[PDB]
């Protein structure tokens, strides 16, 4: 019942709709603290087995936060703008530099592992505590010292104590201490839940980050932002969805060109618009890079930054692409090459040359054979489409899809005055250009 | 139009050598895997050796293994088979084929040569022994006589028989040859004549030995008994 | 012996020919599972040291698989075209969700480890089971009621038998269930290579896969697929190379303008047609994004999916680039910047202007100073060129070079009535561009 596919014959273009949005519109930034101590050089001369142990992993805990404190020392891509992806995160830890910020959570977590401290500026943040290392190594590893271990045990214990620490420190090592995908050393799954728990949303924006963690891990940031007395503090911050469950529709094109015998003396054209379009607010945003944006059964998660604003008049550039509503872009060219484009539920094939251009599926084989112009497949009966040398194969979504017929665009006009070498026109230029043309053509 | 000519077969005692080759000529020849494919006379077809298109995996039969070389030279369009040390169940006609597939479970065979013949034998080389079948009453009357010659003890197999030095097509009948234990061969020819025209056409017997020279011509005429 | 390079002063480009070929034209899909285990949190009790790690391993397991659980739920490059990487293998995964496949699977795998399993859609997989922690669990770590552990042995068994599963599930974590790069963990090469041995295919292709495991490793794929009664499942999508040992080449080029000593009043021009060109039956297969391509000594891995399909009169352009068979594909500008490229064999150094353009070696120094224009170095006795404020180092492979003399061809056009801009275009375009303005120039 979600997903529906249409093929315009005209303009070489099809359209799939049904998809449901989650954009990606703010932050929202956190405090994660591990409690650390202050283990000085002991020295316990001693000869055991299990004491050499104890004094290997000591020495992997001091490398690592010796480590840790040398960390810190004192087409239409090309029109979208530049942003700065961690610029909350960074100002947050810029406010925990301050004098007494790190001593204002240092007493607001004693008691309980998770709590609501107000900064210096007024900003209120989650402050959570994951790691209390301080407490097995001050009591029960140096008792008031254990400088001759009785028990096995002992060792297993800390050592299974002191991996989430090593980790960490590796991965803010190999990254210079921003790590984008959240790992679960840094955040446990638990934690991840318990913290969109206490986040003031609403209940339905709660439900939709609980179904897909694996989404908002890979969406989100970890900051190492600093190493005092003893505590080690980092920020870590998270997608905000502040649009949901709207609808979404994605376009896919393939160029359009004339079917001469002769090699040369054809003339092609495209719609360079392809991308996600999503409306949220009287309006439509446009990702012209569909790379960015995560798909989950029919829910599309996309992130603003790389986004145009756009009237909801260019919707009717589908449906008739000579509208005088809106004008739509187009690139025109000269160059003729068979290719295709695999879509939600079927193919489209610009089948152009001398090149052999085949449909097959697995039990009857090749079930269709394309002429030259643009043509589309639907996936109910055909697994795969082999265009020249290469090999494509389906998806096998399940949905309905329709075929539009009409006739190309692209015969509509005189090869005599068409422009060519344009990468970044549209219709209405396109008609200028050939207007002045034919214009000029009056000499007596 | 896509071709493979295959050359250079020929006799060739047991424990010689010898090299075969095959051209071909109409697609581009260092795309393709190639193969050599031998049959027996009166027997089925056997996989011999393969080459990929640069030379750089290579199979053999177990047969043949350690005896034959594969080879091939992309500049010419040609493929060689250096056979060596050949035995007498090396006998037989190769061809070369151009490998088809579809990349995963099929592989066959679909453009093959005309082949070339290999006769791996011991004997050697001798002169037909040429004599004559005159006509009998027991093998006349009826409704015509039949008189012809014999060819005996000849090794190469190319043997040709003309009468009246290729004047004579109606009534003649050429028996195929017979391999004795001794490994020379043995061929007669018959021919059907009128009864009452016995004596009035004259009947030679032309037997012309490329592999010998030995162009002979004997006459059939009815000696009492 | 292997691979030879030849430099043309006419275009100011260089060809390196002498490669194998190993083409990616298809898929393989295999079904891997893991037997599981459905421990109930019905343990007796325990205050014991031994006992404790015991439960914490247990714990570690159960949220592995909650976690599991919880996963699944519901120039030149912009002529290629659009295709679905791992389309085959979610369809083997959107078929393996029917009723009794999973059953199925289950049956044919308890007596052996390997076993090809024929799905209701009537395709055979091949199914291969590379762990059972079920097994061990409940044959060794139940002992009818786990309330006492005797050795300490037994827990660093368990704890060794489980790294297997965490590191698997951290993996599917970290990537939302697709992991491009197929790790050890996933497969190791004893049954990578098992795996490989049981395809239907010839012993040369088997040859050329397992000499190049890490190769395919680097082009697989792995998708989690499911996980329900007590089998975790997941498709593991292998290269299929259906095209192997044939020709191949690689075309490098650099701009070429005029040498004016006037700031401006210089014309440039470039082929755009870089890359690598393989045989393939009767055609070439040209991968223009050559950073797509691996290359083992001589042997170079592409997938077909990056490709266009051209005539094999293609490569008259490098012998003759004003041949009337094929048109060749230039560009034209009029910014002249010095550059280096450097080939296989060598480096081609483009000065222009007032820069500094030199080559070296370690012993000797410097051993040739450039001029203005387009010039070729060998790397026999050269280490590194420096152009500008920039230095290169040569490759250091081993093969002949020749060279090739010529007058370039931005020569033999005339500057007034020359096509300053022109990304997309070809001989022949630019040809019939400078006609056309030359013929506008009549008097009266």
């Amino acid at each position: 019942q979600n997903i529906t596919e249409e093929f315009y014959q005209s303009t070489c273009s099809a359209v799939s709709k049904g998809y449901l949005s989650a954009l990606r519109t703010g932050w929202y930034t956190s405090v994660i603290t591990i409690e650390l101590s202050n283990i000085k050089e002991n020295k316990c001369n001693g000869t055991d087995a299990k004491v050499k142990l104890i004094k290997q992993e000591l020495d992997k805990y001091k490398n690592a936060v010796t480590e840790l404190q040398l960390l810190m020392q004192s087409f239409l891509g090309f029109l979208l703008g530049v942003g700065s992806a961690i610029a909350s995160g960074v100002a947050v830890c810029k406010v925990l530099h301050l004098e007494g910020e790190v001593n204002k959570i240092k007493s607001a977590l004693l008691s309980t592992n998770k709590a609501v401290v107000s900064l210096s500026n007024g900003v209120s943040v989650l402050t959570f505590k994951v790691l209390d290392l301080k407490n097995y190594i001050d009591k029960q590893l140096l008792p008031i010292q254990s400088c001759s271990i009785s028990n096995i045990e002992t060792v297993i214990e800390f050592q299974q104590k002191n991996n989430r620490l090593l980790e960490i420190t590796r991965e803010f090592s190999v990254n210079a201490g921003v790590t984008t995908p959240v790992s679960t050393y840094m955040l446990t799954n638990s934690e991840l839940l318990s913290l969109i728990n206490d986040m003031p949303i609403t209940n339905d924006q709660k439900k939709l980050m609980s179904n897909n963690v694996q989404i908002v891990r890979q969406q989100s940031y970890s900051i190492m932002c600093i190493i005092k007395e003893e505590v080690l503090a980092y920020v870590v911050q998270l997608p905000l969805y502040g649009v949901i469950d709207t609808p979404c529709w994605k376009l896919h094109t393939s160029p359009l060109c004339t079917t001469n015998t002769k090699e040369g003396s054809n003339i092609c054209l495209t719609r360079t618009d392809r991308g996600w379009y999503c409306d949220n607010a009287g309006s439509v945003s446009f990702f012209p890079q569909a790379e960015t944006c995560k798909v989950q059964s029919n829910r599309v998660f996309c992130d603003t930054m790389n986004s145009l604003t756009l009237p909801s008049e260019v919707n009717l550039c589908n449906v008739d692409i000579f509208n005088p509503k809106y004008d739509c872009k187009i690139m025109t060219s000269k160059t003729d090459v068979s290719s295709s484009v695999i879509t939600s539920l079927g193919a489209i094939v610009s089948c152009y040359g001398k090149t052999k251009c085949t449909a097959s599926n697995k039990n009857r084989g090749i079930i269709k054979t394309f002429s030259n112009g643009c043509d589309y497949v639907s996936n109910k009966g055909v697994d795969t489409v082999s265009v020249g040398n290469t090999l494509y194969y389906v998806n096998k979504q399940e949905g309905k899809s329709l075929y539009v017929k009409g006739e190309p665009i692209i015969n509509f006009y005189d090869p005599l005055v068409f422009p060519s070498d344009e990468f970044d026109a549209s219709i209405s230029q396109v008609n200028e250009k050939i207007n002045q043309s034919l214009a000029f053509i009056r000499k007596s | 139009q896509v071709q493979l000519v295959e050359s250079g077969g020929g006799v060739v005692k047991p424990g010689g050598s010898l090299r075969v080759s095959c051209v071909v000529s109409g697609f581009t020849f260092s795309s393709y895997r190639m193969h050599w494919v031998r049959q027996a006379p009166g027997k089925g077809l056997e996989w011999v050796s393969s080459i990929t298109a640069s030379s750089s995996y290579i199979n053999y039969a177990e047969s043949v293994k350690g005896r034959f070389t594969i080879s091939r030279d992309n500049a010419k369009n040609s493929l060689y088979l250096q056979m060596n040390s050949l035995r007498a169940e090396d006998t037989a006609v190769y061809y070369c084929a151009r490998d088809e597939n579809t990349g995963i479970s099929h592989y066959w065979f679909d453009p093959w040569g005309q082949g070339t013949l290999v006769t791996v034998s011991s004997a050697s080389t001798k002169g037909p022994s040429v004599f004559p079948l005159a006509p009998s009453s027991k093998s006349t009357s009826g409704g015509t006589a039949a008189l012809g010659c014999l060819v005996k003890d000849y090794f190469p197999e190319p043997v040709t028989v003309s009468w009246n030095s290729g004047a004579l097509t109606s009534g003649v009948h050429t028996f195929p040859a017979v391999l004795q234990s001794s490994g020379l061969y043995s061929l007669s020819s018959v021919v059907t004549v009128p009864s009452s025209s016995l004596g009035t056409q004259t009947y030679i017997c032309n037997v012309n030995h490329k592999p010998s020279n030995t162009k002979v011509d004997k006459k059939v005429e009815p000696k009492s008994c």
